């Protein structure tokens, strides 16, 4: 069954690449990837990317979770295949996963792709919802994916997907991004990329950072200094931020702890009510300033309308297996209020589940590790678009075999 | 750390080592407890219940059932020479007797 | 990793109680029903009409030959060869210690039931 | 099945390398037991 | 009783470090080279023979040509120790930063169907050299030859996701002070050269940290030019590659190759881990390999992640003094443990289930 | 607010299952095996803890718990239990 | 002296109560259960290297007529549908192993109508007992009981009602839930006990 093979899961913050059957990915690296345009020249393993540079484009080849840079998708992929994997496309089959709206002429022109420049032997395009049920041990099950670029619920039901039970929403791991920018502006804080620092010393809480700049930073470009600051900003993501238990409430948040921070050059505080603040936009986006709208959906109202899309005989399905992924979810109390507020709003009649996974890798690389298992099995091995079916059929094959 | 293997599998029994050491180290039977006493009394415990199943479930057989009853117990327990002695001041509930008839008591 | 049947334990032979005499005689008509029998691996209209056709004219049950005057011969019972030996609690014949050996582990006591 | 058995070998080889680590932390410190050994072999020496 | 007798090997493209197992220092070393006619040697003969052979490496910054090159090595390895393999040859053995799936199947094939080891047992590099290190976690940057890893190891595991790698420690550092030289005619011309190139850094990098003292020294340098003993008995004093070579391990746009160094390279990796366990990776922070011996790269792996980390946090580094080993050591403290058998692979379940056993 | 009571149910049909595939057990029937375990067990422990004390001993141990085997149950019973137990105790002490 | 040289605990209890050369191999296989041809690589021993592949059994194709034009034509024809119309429900159906929870969000709503679950379910069904009607004869179990479609339209629908109750409905049904037993009781428990109390003080 498992056999020499790659798995590629393609997400718009980072990519993930390794083999068959293991737990992990071989390497995971941002997928905003660096680049001049000297052809072109690309930068990927955050060794080189992180140089500030004569000149810097920060391309970021996908739309919407989407390939539209094809060029840069291209590069993205050599790299990959002669940096981490080191080995030649003609010998290993390669699983790679998409977007569940992604479009029919993107997947042909990917297969295509994929056959005459990498010369593979065997093919199969999977979509990051199928992936992520396989991961988490499921046939059936409405997966939930709290990504950087959007947060979408799609149903999966005896192994494929529902495109009208489809729900998406641009609160996501940017618009977070979006929201720690405001509030960095709203508190005057003196944000400062990594690169920047040649040495500093302590300073105290709230007070102004004492660093010195490095003398020999070039002219680096606006797309790649704000990617870095977006990286300090994630970090800080991970470090400070965390969801309400419950409803925001502004007198229970005044009473709940602080969490101490630190910028990279030095500047430092806490980080009181704005903490819980800034994620409750994602839950609920009426009381978000700047954002005002109805159309909005929150990531408990993305869930319960995807589900609600779907005929009423496979929703005890769906709400029983809910699987809930993507970085976004790995914030504090996230899941925890997700649970909560779907326990609320989820119809008497249905039992609610969400399938109990928490690991960094779990959350983010479910589907990677579904191309992982998927590619693992003999029942698998014949679902394979081989480099036959491409020479014969051509491009449209990818249509016409797996969903 | 280790996957953490049981007292019963280790030995290789099915009765609980774990459950028998533990009604013995709060059972004020003794003191301070070893680390073989549990194995060697849930070893004979179980054994015991082995010997006797045995003897139920055959007896049943011959009653044409497939369930065990406590008729299946009494009818082995006094079927077996040595169970009987072992279990001889025990009466089973719902179990009966053994139809032992006097031969003087009988037609003639 | 362990021998892995210490915990199953089946046979533990502390108190083996032989099945012997009449048990044997259950067996050997067991095995020749069981020749006799059928597809599943009427019967009871058959020995119905069977027993109204008892009686002591030339019938059914009066045409049976009996015992024959050549005597019996063994037989291996494992693979079927001519067998010097026997086993010594359930009877049946066998022809190698190898025999003995399947015999004890498949078919010695373990269908006596 | 693979989904269950994929889930014991991850739990499996995080659980072996915890173990190892403890392993190795034990005998690092009969690494230094066995300094502590020699003194009080000296000191046994001593009390000879 | 195999860990009493266990084989431990590392080949090692600057030095192989092998040998039968349980002391703290390689009992096998040779250049690791196989050398082939222009129109099979591999121990301190190939290195002899550079002018008539053609000298290839078994290594390439993590692979290997894994079936004639590395069954050689394998081969020659037993020649340099005991030579006990007929009577027993339980393994452990050189490993890729990043390959575990395509080595380990062909390697452990090789080694039952050819060497046919009672016992064997794989692992990461950075894992070997922990167990060394004596704890359950760090940066391990496991340096040598042929990479610059920067493997965030926690509670024993190489998390693959954070596993960050560089190109400057063994090769690249050595072919860019040869181009240092020729500045100042110290005529470093050819690989008879080079491989004693790799060797200068035997006395010369420089003691302390010193981005700047090697600004200050430049104007009015006296008395730190220290000589080297040329083959050709020149005692010739160095320049300022006093500080030019290994600055780039910290500097590679100062070598010419676009990238931040190891300081930042490592960083970046522990970055890539959980918020909340990366307290341990500051907490235990790691050197390994022959390139961690010179003594101001220490004070470098502190002040150039104190300028860019958390004044919270501290830098604990816990470089071991004989760096240049600690994957023997921690290896051998890995295969010499008297419990540890119970996580050897053996012949009866790689014949029940193959080379793609779970390793 | 449970009020969970343990018994030895589980592990009386894990051998029974295996020393007859066929044959259930009614839970009037287990309620008989599990009373019979609980007996044997109090036999046998208190047995073993006199054998102790009888010594002047804090710690009641296998060894006595033998030597209460070879008093409680009859000459066969012994034998078999002693060899079961003798064996189970080589094989949990070499780390299988 | 005592011999001993064992484990404590077992020496008390027993003394005190007196080559592998079949080589694993890279290796290319072909799956029987494809038409394609295609060349897949393996881990396979030395001993088994050729033999058939062992996950092709698990291959059952689900079961799906194919009517021909002609019969089409003759039988199948429906007003409502299209030839291009019907054609593609049954490639959805064996591209989907014939399950109508997944062939119906794939449905082509640009070249074709909008059709629900009930009507395409009834529909390729309406088309299997047709196809096999022109057969029928050959004893082809002319008793198939094909799919419901109006009581189950409404079958869907009068769950739909029930699944979107926020309160009262979900909630303040509970009361008229209890009435139930109320309705159930007290009527009875009220008109029979009367007439009961009526015979007895007529007697009285
Ligand atoms: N440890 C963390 N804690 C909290 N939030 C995090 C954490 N790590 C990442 N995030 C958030 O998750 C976002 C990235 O999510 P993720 O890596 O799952 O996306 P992706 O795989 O690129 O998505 P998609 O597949 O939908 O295109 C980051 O922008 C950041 O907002
Ligand atoms: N005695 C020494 N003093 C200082 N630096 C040294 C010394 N010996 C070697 N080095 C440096 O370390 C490099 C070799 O280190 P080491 O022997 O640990 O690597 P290796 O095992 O050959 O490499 P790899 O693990 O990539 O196969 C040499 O290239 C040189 O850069």
């Amino acid at each position: 069954d498992e056999v020499g093979a790659l798995v590629f899961d393609i997400g718009s913050y980072t990519v993930r690449a390794g083999y068959a059957g293991e737990d992990c990915p071989k390497v995971d690296f941002p997928t905003a990837i660096g680049m001049v345009v000297e052809g072109p020249t690309y930068y990927i393993d955050t060794n080189a990317l992180r140089v500030p540079r004569e000149n810097m484009e920060a391309i970021s080849p996908l739309k919407n979770g989407m390939v539209e840079d094809w060029d840069s998708f291209q590069a993205i992929l050599d790299h990959t295949y002669k940096m981490h994997v080191k080995s030649e496309a003609s010998l290993h089959p390669v699983l790679m996963s998409e977007a569940p709206w992604n479009t029919r002429a993107k997947r042909e022109k990917l297969t295509e792709l994929m056959f005459e420049h990498y010369n593979i032997p065997a093919f199969f395009l999977c979509k990051t919802a199928v992936l992520t049920a396989f991961a988490n041990g499921r046939s059936t099950g409405l997966i939930l994916d709290s990504g950087a670029t959007h947060t979408t619920a799609i149903p999966v039901h005896d192994g494929y997907v529902l495109q009208q039970g489809i729900v998406k929403s641009p609160l996501a791991g940017d618009f977070i991004t979006m929201q720690c920018r405001e509030l960095f502006q709203e508190m005057n804080i003196e944000l400062v990329p990594p690169y920047m620092i040649a040495s500093k010393e302590a300073v105290r809480e709230g007070s102004p950072a004492n660093w010195k700049r490095k003398e020999k930073l070039p002219q680096v470009t606006r797309s790649w200094h704000n990617y870095m600051c977006n990286c300090v900003i994630q970090d800080f993501q991970a470090s400070v931020l965390q969801v309400s238990d419950s409803t925001y409430d502004e007198q229970v948040a005044a009473q709940m702890p602080t969490v101490h921070y630190e910028f990279p050059n030095g500047y430092n505080c806490d980080f009181g009510a704005e903490r819980l603040k800034i994620p409750e936009g994602l839950f609920d986006p009426s009381n978000v300033k700047g954002l005002s709208g109805n159309t909005m959906l929150g990531v408990s109202h993305v869930v319960t309308t995807s589900v609600g899309m779907c005929d009423i005989d496979i929703r005890p399905g769906l709400y029983g297996s809910v699987i809930v992924a993507g970085g976004n979810t790995l914030i504090q109390s996230f899941t925890d209020r997700l649970n909560r507020e779907l326990s609320q709003k989820t119809p008497p009649s249905m039992r609610l589940k969400l399938i109990a996974n928490n690991t960094t890798v779990e959350r983010r690389f479910s589907s990677w590790i579904g191309g992982s298992i998927l590619a693992s099995l003999g029942t698998f091995q014949q679902m394979w678009i081989s480099k036959q079916e491409y020479e014969e059929g051509g491009k449209q094959c990818v249509e016409r075999k797996c969903p | 750390r280790a996957k953490a293997k049981s007292r019963s599998s280790r030995a290789g029994l099915q009765f609980p080592v774990g459950r028998v050491h533990r009604l013995l180290r709060k059972g004020n039977y003794a003191e301070r407890v070893g680390a073989g006493a549990p194995v060697y009394l849930a070893a004979v415990l179980e054994y015991l219940t082995a010997e006797i199943l045995e003897l139920a479930g055959n007896a049943a057989r011959d009653n044409k059932k497939t369930r065990i009853i406590p008729r299946h117990l009494q009818l082995a327990i006094r079927n077996d020479e040595e169970l009987n002695k072992l279990l001889g001041r025990v009466t089973i509930a719902q179990g009966g007797v053994l139809p032992n008839i006097q031969a003087v008591l009988l037609p003639k | 990793m362990v021998e892995k049947k210490t915990s199953v334990r089946s046979q533990d032979p502390g108190q083996r109680r032989v099945l012997d005499r009449a048990a044997r005689q259950r067996r050997i008509n067991r095995q020749l029903e069981a020749l006799e029998n059928d597809n599943f691996q009427n019967f009871q209209a058959l020995l119905e009409e069977q027993n109204l056709s008892v009686a002591e004219g030339p019938n059914y049950l009066t045409a049976c030959a009996g015992p024959p005057s050549r005597p019996q011969r063994p037989f291996c019972a494992v693979c079927g060869f001519p067998s010097p030996y026997t086993c010594v609690s359930c009877g049946a014949r066998y022809c190698t210690v190898r025999c003995l050996g399947t015999h004890q582990e498949t078919r010695c006591l373990k269908w006596t039931v | 099945w693979l989904s269950a058995d994929f889930a014991q070998e991850r739990r499996w080889k995080r659980g072996v390398a915890r173990k190892v680590v403890r392993m190795v932390i034990r005998h690092h410190e009969e690494q230094r037991q066995k300094e502590e050994r020699a003194r009080r072999e000296e000191q046994a020496k001593l009390r000879r | 009783d195999d860990d009493i007798a266990a084989l431990v090997v590392d080949n090692g493209s600057g030095m192989c470090k092998a040998g039968f197992a349980g002391d703290d220092a390689p009992r096998a070393v040779f250049p690791s080279i196989v050398g082939r006619p222009r129109h099979s040697y591999v121990g301190d003969e190939a290195q002899s023979k550079r002018g008539i052979l053609t000298l290839k490496y078994p290594i390439e910054h993590g692979i290997v040509t894994n079936w004639d090159d590395m069954e050689k090595i394998w081969h020659h390895t037993f020649y340099n120790e005991l030579r006990v393999a007929p009577e027993e040859h339980p393994v452990l053995l050189t490993e890729a930063p990043l390959n575990p799936k395509a080595n380990r199947e062909k390697m452990t094939q090789i080694m039952f169907e050819t060497f046919n080891t009672p016992a064997m047992y794989v692992a990461i590099q950075a894992v070997l050299s922990l167990y060394a290190s004596g704890r359950t976690t760090g940066i391990v940057m496991d340096s040598g030859d042929g990479v610059t890893h920067t493997v965030p190891i926690y509670e024993g595991y190489a998390l693959p996701h954070a596993i960050l790698r560089l190109d400057l420690a063994g090769r690249d550092l050595t072919d860019y002070l040869m181009k240092i030289l020729t500045e100042r005619g110290y005529s470093f011309t050819t690989t008879a050269e080079r491989e004693i190139v790799r060797d200068i850094k035997e006395k010369l990098c420089y003691v302390a940290l010193d981005f700047e003292q090697e600004m200050a020294t430049a104007a009015s340098s006296s008395s730190l030019e220290k000589s080297y003993e040329l083959p050709d008995g020149q005692v010739i004093t160095i320049g300022n590659e006093r500080f030019r070579c290994p600055e780039a391990l910290f500097q590679p746009s100062f070598l010419g190759m676009e990238s931040c160094g190891i300081h930042e390279t490592t960083f970046n990796s522990i970055m890539k881990c959980d918020v909340d366990i990366r307290k341990d990776l500051y907490a235990n922070t790691v050197l390994s390999g022959g390139t961690t011996m010179y003594p101001g790269i220490a004070d470098r792996m502190q002040k150039e992640i104190t300028a860019l980390a958390p004044s919270t946090m501290k830098i604990k580094i816990i470089a071991p003094p004989e760096r240049k080993y600690s994957v023997w050591i921690g290896g051998s403290i890995l295969a010499s443990l008297s419990t540890f058998q119970q996580m050897w692979i053996s012949k009866q379940e790689y014949d029940e289930s193959g080379p793609s056993i779970v390793h | 607010k449970r009020s969970r009571k343990e018994s030895y149910s589980v592990y009386v049909y894990k051998v029974l299952k295996q020393v007859h595939p066929d044959t259930g057990i009614s839970s009037k029937a287990m309620g008989i095996m599990n009373s019979f375990v609980n007996d044997i067990f109090e036999r046998i422990a208190g047995e073993a803890s006199r054998l102790a004390h009888y010594n002047k001993r804090s710690t009641i141990t296998s060894r006595e718990i033998q030597t209460a085997v070879r008093l409680l149950l009859p000459g066969e019973l012994a034998k078999h239990a002693v060899s079961e137990g003798t064996k189970a105790v080589t094989k949990y002490t070499s780390s299988k | 002296k005592r011999p001993e040289g064992m484990h404590r605990e077992v020496y008390a209890l027993l003394y005190s109560d007196k080559k592998k050369v079949r080589p694993w191999k890279w290796m290319p296989f072909t799956n029987p259960a494809r038409k394609d041809g295609a060349m897949f690589f393996h881990w396979r021993r030395a001993a088994e290297e050729g033999k058939d592949y062992p996950f092709a059994r698990f291959n059952k194709t689900v079961q799906v007529p194919v009517y021909s034009e002609q019969e089409y034509q003759l039988y199948l024809h429906d007003d409502a549908w299209t030839k291009a119309e019907t054609d593609h429900l049954f490639d959805l159906s064996r591209r989907f192993d014939l399950r109508f929870v997944v062939i119906h969000d794939r449905y082509d709503h640009q070249q074709f109508k909008k059709r629900s679950v009930e009507d395409l379910k009834e529909r390729y069904y309406h088309i299997c007992a047709k196809l096999a009607n022109v057969r029928a004869v050959p004893g082809t179990d002319l008793k198939i009981p094909v799919f419901d479609a109006g009581h189950e339209r409404r079958r869907k629908e009068q769950l739909e009602r029930l699944y979107n109750r926020t309160p009262e409905q979900v909630a303040e049904e509970e009361y008229l839930l209890q009435e139930l037993r109320k309705i159930e009781a007290r009527k009875k428990e009220r008109e029979k006990r009367s007439q009961d109390l009526q015979k007895l003080i007529t007697a009285a």
